[PDB]
RNA sequence: UGCCUGGCGGCCGUAGCGCGGUGGUCCCACCUGACCCCAUGCCGAACUCAGAAGUGAAACGCCGUAGCGCCGAUGGUAGUGUGGGGUCUCCCCAUGCGAGAGUAGGGAACUGCCAGGCA
RNA sequence: UCCUCCUAAAGAGUAACGGAGGAGCACGAAGGUUGGCUAAUCCUGGUCGGACAUCAGGAGGUUAGUGCAAUGGCAUAAGCCAGCUUGACUGCGAGCGUGACGGCGCGAGCAGGUGCGAAAGCAGGUCAUAGUGAUCCGGUGGUUCUGAAUGGAAGGGCCAUC
RNA sequence: CCGACUUACCAACCCGAUGCAAACUGCGAAUACCGGAGAAUGUUAUCACGGGAGACACACGGCGGGUGCUAACGUCCGUC
């Protein structure tokens, strides 16, 4: 489970998610697996889609992810009234704005890299796209 | 003394057909020597670094300059301002009468002496050595002094390299394997 | 959980009087707490280093220096 | 703290002093500094009391 | 560097003297000369100046470079200035200190008439 | 030199028992009789002479009279 | 008027670092000596005094070279004031302002006041 | 109760039982001035010596340092040494800043007497921002200002201070 | 002892590529704010002093946010 060891503060504001992406090319392997919505993508959710991609292919080819929560978020106990402080970190989000790749993997072909990644597809609650390599 | 115009009147000639100089006094030259001894122990008393001051004074006519610590570094349990160790360093004339008497009684009269080693140069061609006996100097009588605390002697030389740097000190007749 | 909720009273910094502005004797130019603003030519520095001014004009903020610093000055005009 | 006051009794003879604060602990010996003594109008010792 | 180390040790007093909007005498020295010269309060245009590699002054010193021969440049200075109607003036070190021919350059200079 | 907080700085005559009478200056205060200096130090002949620790084989051949 | 050099500024990397070449009549720099004027928490190494033998090696100045540093458009993108709109935890339309990064490229400064030497 | 940063939407200000840390001091030098100096971390070479002490060269550049938390600052150093010293002084103060007020803060310059420096000059505490509480009541010292018929005095007032 | 040979290990500093930050900044808007000048317009709309008050329980909506679950006709701020 990626998490941030060492962070400066435990806790952190919730803050907006505007604008584009940043990463919006494959520039480690050729296939890509890329978002075209927005929303934050938790920390379970990365490895449950990272299993379901190491097991698709299986031996073959290199993963990389492009994502890291890197974002601490509170939960506020049960029967709890409000105020008193602010809630006990419970997991980590990666915010993800259209555009942003997540995954992306070389040395498969193509057709087991694009139904591999439509294994992954489904465990992300954002709507991903399909996104190959390019020339610039 | 006699090694200055040693200097002047034959090594200059030595170097200068051997390297090619185009240029009087663009071989290279020993600009000063540097003596000192880190007794480190000297933390738990203060009269060892009195004593050592004692002995560089009595190698070389000089009061020796107290070095104290530069950080605090808990490895050893020092502090800033923690005087360590001494520190001599000859210019001139008393460069030369120091010189003179080392390469001539002091390295004789090392225990089983072999040979000092050419390839102490730091890279640029400076000398340094260690002598690890202040007692093969003749200005320490054995009775006087209790303890076998060493020496460090550098060689700053104004050479550009330390190949100039080792014809240089092989014209003063050091001791090179 | 708690264990917070402190802060202190705000200082009111900033520069009060702004570039093109004619001021008197004496009155305080810019508020800071290091030295953001360098004293130029007619203004002094107090020892918070405040930027007062020292003869009556208009301000003036420019950046000589071999290091690119803001400075304040006064004209007489 | 451990920093208590004292006062500098002029010299001048006249009963003026400048009151200040002073630790004891490092140092129980007297203070003496040349002041300015407005009743006389000139620079005098002051001599620490109380 | 031995120059720059004295540059920004004379940096401070320069800059005051800039500030403060004053004439000043700077003193530059040589192993082998002396130099003198009175620079506006502007600081970018000089009014008098005098020195040893001045042929009129140089003829007369045994050896340009000594403190006889700061001596001499100090009173051409101070004189030069006379006529200018410049009496107020504020010494510069330039960073040497105010012990040797600077010394002897800037008291020749003071009974010469200037004032500073 | 910063006028008497040094040691005594003088001329001594240093001689060796094979000759070698080299002036010198030091620190000592009296004349000073040393071994051969590096003129006479068996540093450069010596070398086979200083490396001939052991010998065995030969010393039982002595040995083998019969 | 021209060239070389020193002092004081303006200006602040298009102005600095690196690599190579070059300069000693004057200037500058290293340099000789140290009782003295002064100094080293030891050392004339630095500071300082007394001079001129040697040198342009180091430093400094000048010239050349883009390997870095640095400057950097046009077009597009993000953002955003006002007024409207949407399927309004985010966007779109009309209009005004319009970056940052990157690309093409520019680029090893320019200049003012005195004082020497030469032609 | 006070100090530093964020929330605070590029002037000032701005809330929550919002997110993070500090103070109730210290210094007669750790203040003033004059003179001088520049770090961390690395490489190489070097007796004990070692990943790491002290030393000699080179790279680097302030990534060090600041009595004390954080921010802003600092090479002309506000950082680091030494000499002499008490401006950590008295009466004032043009003109401003910030508070509903009580108040708090900055301040050129004038008068009298000092300190450092050759001099120009700098000095009314400390790199700046925390280190603190009004009035009443009473204590100590100075000062004819008053002194319930008059001369004194007790007691008040003013100045310094607890 | 010198470490003499090995490892299927991990791995700091630097080099190239790729992201994140309210308490990061070698860059940096739009608006807002302060000052000056100018025409038009506005039954002085501005400031000072003085007589009289009320009020100090706010609510929703848009935009920038803290908290909450980017839940609440929830709660606390800025601006309209
Ligand atoms: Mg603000
Ligand atoms: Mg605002
Ligand atoms: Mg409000
Ligand atoms: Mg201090
Ligand atoms: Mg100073
Ligand atoms: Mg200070
Ligand atoms: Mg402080
Ligand atoms: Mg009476
Ligand atoms: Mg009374
Ligand atoms: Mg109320
Ligand atoms: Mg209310
Ligand atoms: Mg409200
Ligand atoms: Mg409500």
């Amino acid at each position: 489970m990626l998490q941030p060891k060492r962070t400066k503060f435990r806790k952190m504001h919730k803050g907006r998610n505007r604008g584009l992406a940043q990463g919006t090319d494959v520039s480690f392997g050729s296939f890509g697996l890329k978002a075209v919505g927005r929303g934050r993508l938790t920390a379970r959710q990365i490895e449950a889609a990272r299993r379901a991609m190491t097991r698709a292919v299986k031996r073959q080819g290199k993963i990389w992810i492009r994502v890291f929560p890197d974002k601490p978020i509170t939960e506020k106990p049960l029967a709890v009234r409000m105020g008193k402080g602010k809630g006990n970190v419970e997991y980590w989000v990666a915010l993800i704005q259209p555009g942003k790749v997540l995954y992306e993997m070389d040395g498969v072909p193509e057709e087991l890299a694009r139904e591999a990644f439509k294994l992954a597809a489904a465990k992300l609650p954002i709507k991903t796209t399909f996104v190959t390599k390019t020339v610039m | 003394a006699k090694l200055h115009d040693y200097y002047k009147d034959e090594v200059v000639k030595k170097l200068m057909t051997e390297f090619n100089y185009n240029s009087v006094m663009q071989v290279p030259r020993v600009e000063k020597i540097t003596l000192n001894m880190g007794v480190g122990e000297a933390i738990a008393d203060k009269k060892l670094l009195d004593n050592a001051a004692a002995d560089l004074a009595a190698i070389s006519g000089q009061k020796p300059l107290i070095t104290k610590a530069r950080k605090s570094v808990a490895g050893f349990k020092i502090r800033q301002g923690y005087p360590i160790g001494c520190k001599v360093t000859l210019r001139g004339e008393r460069m030369w009468e120091f010189f003179e008497r080392l390469i001539t009684i002091a390295v004789p009269r090392i225990r089983d002496f072999r040979g000092l080693s050419a390839k102490s140069f730091d890279g640029r061609g400076n000398y340094s050595m260690g002598v690890r006996e202040q007692i093969i100097f003749p200005e320490i009588d054995y009775d006087k002094v209790d303890r076998v605390r060493g020496l460090d002697i550098t060689i700053t030389t104004t050479a550009k390299s330390d190949e100039e740097g080792r014809a240089l000190l092989a014209a003063f007749d050091f001791p090179f394997r | 959980s708690t264990r917070n909720g402190r802060d202190s009273e705000a200082k009111r910094l900033g520069v009060k009087r702004f570039g093109g502005e004619s001021v008197l004797a004496g009155s305080i130019i810019v508020r800071q707490r290091g030295t953001k603003f360098h004293a130029g030519a007619n203004v002094g520095c107090g020892r918070d280093h405040t930027l007062f001014a020292k003869a009556d004009g208009k301000v003036k903020f420019e950046v000589k220096g071999p290091k690119n610093r803001k400075f304040i000055s006064i004209e007489a005009e | 703290g451990i920093r208590e006051k004292i006062k500098l009794v002029s010299s001048a003879g006249t009963g003026h002093f400048y009151t200040t604060t002073k630790n004891k602990r490092t140092k129980p010996e007297k203070l003496e500094l040349k002041k300015f003594d407005p009743v006389v109008r000139q620079h005098v010792i002051y001599k620490e009391a109380k | 560097d031995k120059k720059s180390a004295r540059i920004r040790r004379a940096t401070r007093a320069r800059r005051k003297l800039q500030e403060l909007g004053a004439t000043r005498l700077v003193v530059h020295r040589t192993p082998r000369h002396i130099y003198a010269q009175v620079i506006a309060p502007n600081g970018s245009e000089v009014l008098v100046a005098a020195s040893t590699v001045e042929k009129a002054i140089a003829e007369q010193l045994k050896y340009t470079g000594n403190k006889d021969a700061a001596a001499a440049v100090g009173k051409a200075v101070a004189e030069r200035a006379l006529e200018k109607g410049i009496k107020d003036v504020s010494f510069d070190r330039s960073g040497f200190q105010y012990h040797g021919r600077v010394q002897a350059l800037a008291d020749a200079a003071r009974e010469a008439g200037l004032q500073f | 030199m910063k006028k008497d907080i040094h040691p005594k700085y003088e001329e001594i005559t240093a001689s060796c028992s094979c000759g070698n009478v080299m002036k010198i200056r030091s620190t000592v205060g009296h004349d000073l009789n040393l071994d051969v200096c590096s003129k006479c130090h068996p540093f450069f002949t010596g070398k086979q002479r200083d490396v001939a620790t052991g010998g065995r084989v030969d010393r039982f051949n002595k040995r083998f009279n019969i």
